[PDB]
């Protein structure tokens, strides 16, 4: 009846978007954790670099 | 190679990682999180309309038989 | 008819949501890949730091040997 095919298609696409959103809402925190663990590793590398750089410049001071 | 040259090489590349990819990644995850929630809100406003249009079409289907 | 204008407006809203959803489904896996490529660069940096650290005390035992002579 055209109105029913239009509404039935809107029903079908809306259910697909709802299920896609549930996937997006679950994969996104995993991405936050991965971003948090990456910057944690970068900061740990960065302070270890100053300890080695200044520790190397303390030894040239001899 | 030289030791102090090695440290500054690592510092420079580590600077490029923080200042480009890591910096962009933080503001992108913030936008992505907000866009996902806004889309869901739009979907949640959408369902109420689809629910009302579904009731309106069925009432018209039953009224098309009585006329 | 009002209901057909209503459904046509709802159709338009879903077209925008489909494009919004398609964009998000494309950026999230891409960001994981970009984060994965960053961690590979950090791992290479971490091994390059340990190579530089061993090079630094190879120089520290060298300075102590240029002093003991």
């Amino acid at each position: 009846s055209f109105l029913e095919n239009n509404l039935d298609q809107l029903t079908k696409v809306h259910k697909q978007l709802v299920r896609d959103n549930a996937d997006l809402r679950c994969e996104l925190p995993k991405l936050e954790k991965r971003l948090r663990c990456t910057m944690e590793r970068v900061k740990a590398l960065e302070t270890a670099l100053k300890e080695a750089k200044e520790g190397a410049m303390r030894d040239r001071k001899r | 190679s030289d030791t102090m040259m090695k440290f500054n090489i690592i510092r420079n590349e580590l600077h490029n990682i923080m200042n480009t990819q890591l910096k962009r990644a933080e503001s992108e995850v913030a936008a992505l999180n907000r866009r996902i929630q806004l889309l869901e809100e739009d979907l949640e406003r959408s369902e109420e309309r689809l629910g009302s249009a579904t009731a309106k079409l069925s009432e018209a289907s039953q009224a098309a038989d009585e006329s």
